[PDB]
């Protein structure tokens, strides 16, 4: 079929993602909706309303019925491509879509970056008080 | 919505 | 990168099938040559020089210096759709190029099935002549 | 060239 690491890239796919949806018709924010605007969802206990972009990876919660998927995207990432894209992915370009799975992983990238620098932060502050206390 |  | 069902598409990876093709500069069927009219090098003890057709699978063998590979892709299997591309690669659609990856599942098929049914008249004659020699 |  189609290679499964490139599944996110179509609605199908992504509303697909949505096992268990609270919103729903009556609702701005239905899966349909939310797949619309790139989101995925990808629940948890703490969290069952967890979704999360899937070219920026921008992940949030606390979703209102409300709410409208696009705009609550521009709203907390502006910068991703995606948004830009405004023509469905069968009439993508090899070279356009190549482009765009690109940025992706880059994304992909930065993310995983931003999370090991926190980690270490958190890690670097933990054993600098501990030798504070030593003194 | 809310950032994690 | 790509996924490895579909890297032949890409001539770059069918050129860089060729390993020990005899017909180099000079030639006109040099491996690039081969690789634009779409063959790849799938070389076995008898016959070291077979090439198959990726997207039709056609399989041809007795190569010579002057070969025209595409003019051989023409005149032996007339019906390939890739010979139709006219368009490189990544200018082509997602559309384009998933009909096109149809076709070549479809071509794929009609494939093992004749050469099943080779080896099913290979076997048969084995028996006839079998039983030939029991009457 | 042949076919196979
Ligand atoms: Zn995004
Ligand atoms: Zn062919």
């Amino acid at each position: 079929t189609l290679p499964p690491a490139w599944q996110p890239f179509l609605k199908d796919h992504r509303i697909s993602t949505f096992k268990n949806w609270p919103f729903l018709e009556g609702c701005a924010c239905t899966p349909e909706r939310m797949a619309e605007a790139g989101f995925i969802h990808c629940p948890t206990e703490n969290e069952p309303d967890l979704a999360q972009c899937f070219f920026c990876f921008y992940e949030l919660e606390g979703w209102e019925p409300d709410d409208d998927p696009i705009e609550e995207h521009k709203k907390w990432s502006s910068g991703c491509a995606f948004l830009s894209v405004k023509k469905q992915f069968e009439e993508l370009t090899l070279g356009e879509f190549l482009k765009l799975d690109r940025e992706r992983a880059k994304n992909k990238i930065a993310k995983e970056t931003n999370n090991k620098k926190k980690e270490f932060e958190e890690t670097a502050k933990k054993v600098r008080r501990a030798i504070e206390q030593l003194a | 919505a809310r950032t994690k």
